[PDB]
C-alpha cells in the first residue's frame, strides 16, 4: 500500500475490486458485426455529451465500464444498437454519481431522436440485470484521484494541482478509446499514465506498484503518450456553476479520434 | 412474488413501501421493499441503484442482507433479511426500565464493526438514526436502509449537503463545510450511544440553528483551538452565544469513565480528530468484549 481505517485493509479491498469486476479486451469478438473503432467513436461521443452537461469524469468512466462489461454478456450487437447501449450506460452512471443529474428527456434529446426515453428505460434495466447490479467499480479516473493525493502529502481532503490532473486524465482518455486497455487492470493503467508524466519513483510512492508490474502497460501506452506530447497538453477549463476547486473533475472532450489513428 | 405472501406493511418512503413477507413452503420471513417503476419519470431511482450495488458488495453480520432483486412487470422488489424490531422501538419500550450497560456496550460494539466494515469499503451510510438500526432476539444489531448511502473517493469530493436526519447531523454539515466523509457517521453513532444511555435524544433540534445551539450548549461553543477553521466556515456566525462545555457526568450520568471518554471522542468537533470506527473498537470501554490482535511490523 502506498497510503500513509487500516492502510493495508482499505488498499487491499480496492485491489480486490478489480479482481471481482472482470473485463475482457477482445469482447468485440462475440459481436462479429462490430469493429474496435465503433467502440472508440461511441466512447468519444459519450465524453462530448459529458462535457456538454458538465458531468464528472467519474460518470464517464462508470459509463465506459458499464458498456465494456455489458458487451461481454451480450452477442451479435449491431452498429445501430450502440447509441442506446451507451446513452443508457451514461444514464445509470449520472444517476449514481451526480447530485443533480440531467433528466431522462435531456438524455433522449442528446441522441437527436435515435433513442426515446422509454428505450433508455428498457435498456438501463437490461444493462443492470446483465451486470447483476454490480455497478460500483473502481474506475480508471478514480485511481488517478488516489495517486494525485498521495503525490501531494490527510488523504481524504483534496490537496493537489488541478492542471497536472487534467494532463494525465487527457492521456487516459486516449487509451480508454482502444480496447486493448482492458488487458491491464484499471489501477495499472492509471499508474502507467502517471508514470509518463513523472517517474517510477513517484509512481511507486503514490501507487505501490513496482516497475515490473507496470512495465508491460507502459510500453503499450508509449504511442498514446507521444501523440499528446507532440501536440502539447491542455489547460484547466472554467465551467459556469461549477466551483473552482471542482473544475478538474469535469469531463472534457477534444480531437482524440485523430490522435488515436497514430 | 409467486411464493412470498405479504403479511404486513412495515414501512413507507418516497420510493415505495416495505412489507413483512412469509415464504409459503419454507416459512422464511423476509422484508420486501417494493419500488413502482411506472410512477417514476427517471426510471429506477438513483437511491435504489446505489442501495442495490453498494449492498451487493457489503456482506457482514452487522449489515442487513439484501437477499435478492426482482424485476416484475412495472415493479422492482428488493428482498432483505427480516429483523423483528428497530432500536427506536426498543429504546422507547425500555425508557422507564433502562437498557442494561452490557447490552448498550454490545450493541455499540456491533454497530461500530458494521460501520468500520462500511468505511474500510469506502461506503458512507449517511442516515444513521435509531429506526435504521435493526435488532433481533439473539442479541444482534445491524445497519439497515442504505438508500442515502454513498461510495466515497480517497480524496473525497464535494458531496450532497442535505444528508443526515437533523438530530443526528454532524456540526461540520450544519456549518456548511465543503467536504465531509466517515466522521459524519461516527457523530450519528455518538448521538445514539448517549441516547441508549439516557433514553432521550441527545440533541433534539427543531431547526438547523436550534440543532447547532443544542450542540453548543452541551459541548461548548467551538473555537479555532478545538476546531481549526470553524470561524472561516460558511454558516459560522461571530454572534453565536458562548456556552461552556458541560461535564459528561451530567450529560450521561449512568456512564462510566471509559464510556464518557469514548463518547467525547465520537462527538469531537473537528472531523479530522473525531475517532474512527476502527479506533473506537480498540477503546478500553470494549476491553471486556474484545481482545487485541498481534500487530505485524
Ligand atoms: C429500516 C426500516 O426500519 C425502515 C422502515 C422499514 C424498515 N426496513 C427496511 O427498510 C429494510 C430495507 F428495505 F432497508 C429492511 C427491513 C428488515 N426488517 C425490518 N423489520 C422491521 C423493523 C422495524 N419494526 S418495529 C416498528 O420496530 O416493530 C417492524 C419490523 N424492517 C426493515
Amino acid at each position: 500500500s502506498p497510503l500513509p481505517a487500516n492502510r493495508e485493509e482499505v488498499w487491499k479491498i480496492m485491489l480486490n475490486k478489480e479482481k471481482t469486476y472482470l473485463r475482457d479486451q477482445h469482447f468485440l469478438e462475440q459481436h462479429p458485426l462490430l469493429q474496435p473503432k465503433m467502440r472508440a467513436i461511441l466512447l468519444d461521443w459519450l465524453m462530448e455529451v459529458c462535457e456538454v452537461y458538465k458531468l464528472h469524469r467519474e460518470t464517464f468512466y462508470l459509463a465506459q465500464d458499464f458498456f465494456d462489461r455489458y458487451m461481454a454478456t451480450q452477442e451479435n450487437v449491431v452498429k445501430t444498437l450502440l447509441q442506446l447501449i451507451g446513452i443508457s450506460s451514461l444514464f445509470i452512471a449520472a444517476k449514481l454519481e451526480e447530485i443533480y443529474p440531467p433528466k431522462l428527456h435531456q438524455f433522449a434529446y442528446v441522441t437527436d431522436g435515435a433513442c426515446s426515453g422509454d428505450e433508455i428505460l428498457t435498456m438501463e434495466l437490461m444493462i443492470m440485470k446483465a451486470l447483476k447490479w454490480r455497478l460500483s467499480p473502481l474506475t480508471i479516473v478514480s485511481w488517478l484521484n488516489v495517486y494525485m493525493q498521495v503525490a501531494y502529502l490527510e488523504v481524504l481532503l483534496p490537496q493537489y494541482p488541478q492542471q497536472i490532473f487534467i494532463q494525465i486524465a487527457e492521456l487516459l482518455d486516449l487509451c480508454v478509446l482502444d480496447v486493448d486497455c482492458l488487458e491491464f487492470p484499471y489501477g495499472i493503467l492509471a499508474a502507467s499514465a502517471l508514470y509518463h508524466f513523472s517517474s517510477s519513483e513517484l509512481m511507486q510512492k503514490v501507487s505501490g506498484y513496482q516497475w515490473c508490474d507496470i512495465e508491460n502497460c507502459v510500453k503499450w501506452m508509449v504511442p498514446f503518450a507521444m501523440v499528446i506530447r507532440e501536440t502539447g497538453s491542455s489547460k484547466l477549463k472554467h465551467f459556469r456553476g461549477v466551483a473552482d476547486e471542482d473544475a478538474h473533475n469535469i469531463q472534457t472532450h477534444r480531437d482524440s479520434l485523430d490522435l488515436l489513428d497514430k | 412474488m409467486e411464493n412470498f405472501q405479504k403479511v404486513e406493511k412495515i414501512g413507507e418512503g418516497t420510493y415505495g413501501v416495505v412489507y413483512k413477507a412469509r415464504n409459503k413452503l419454507t416459512g422464511e420471513v423476509v422484508a420486501l421493499k417494493k419500488i413502482r417503476l411506472d410512477t417514476e419519470t427517471e426510471g429506477v431511482p438513483s437511491t435504489a441503484i446505489r442501495e442495490i450495488s453498494l449492498l451487493k458488495e457489503l456482506n457482514h453480520p452487522n449489515i442487513v442482507k439484501l437477499l435478492d432483486v426482482i424485476h416484475t412487470e412495472n415493479k422492482l422488489y428488493l428482498v432483505f433479511e427480516f429483523l423483528h424490531q428497530d432500536l427506536k422501538k426498543f429504546m422507547d419500550a425500555s425508557a422507564l426500565t433502562g437498557i442494561p450497560l452490557p447490552l448498550i456496550k454490545s450493541y455499540l460494539f456491533q454497530l461500530l464493526q458494521g460501520l468500520a466494515f462500511c468505511h474500510s469499503h469506502r461506503v458512507l451510510h449517511r442516515d444513521l438514526k435509531p429506526q435504521n438500526l435493526l435488532i433481533n432476539t439473539e442479541g444482534a444489531i445491524k445497519l439497515a436502509d442504505f438508500g442515502l448511502a454513498r461510495a466515497f473517493g480517497v480524496p473525497v469530493r464535494t458531496y450532497t449537503h442535505e444528508v443526515v436526519t437533523l438530530w443526528y447531523r454532524a456540526p461540520e454539515i450544519l456549518l456548511g463545510c465543503k467536504y465531509y466523509s466517515t466522521a459524519v457517521d461516527i457523530w450519528s453513532l455518538g448521538c445514539i450511544f448517549a441516547e441508549m444511555v439516557t433514553r432521550r435524544a441527545l440533541f433534539p433540534g427543531d431547526s438547523e440553528i436550534d440543532q447547532l445551539f443544542r450542540i453548543f450548549r452541551t459541548l461548548g461553543t467551538p473555537d479555532e483551538v478545538v476546531w481549526p477553521g470553524v470561524t472561516s466556515m460558511p454558516d459560522y456566525k461571530p454572534s453565536f452565544p458562548k456556552w461552556a462545555r458541560q461535564d459528561f457526568s451530567k450529560v450521561v450520568p449512568p456512564l462510566d469513565e471509559d464510556g464518557r471518554s469514548l463518547l467525547s471522542q465520537m462527538l469531537h468537533y473537528d472531523p479530522n480528530k473525531r475517532i474512527s470506527a476502527k479506533a473506537a473498537l480498540a477503546h478500553p470501554f470494549f476491553q471486556d468484549v474484545t481482545k487485541p490482535v498481534p500487530h505485524l511490523r
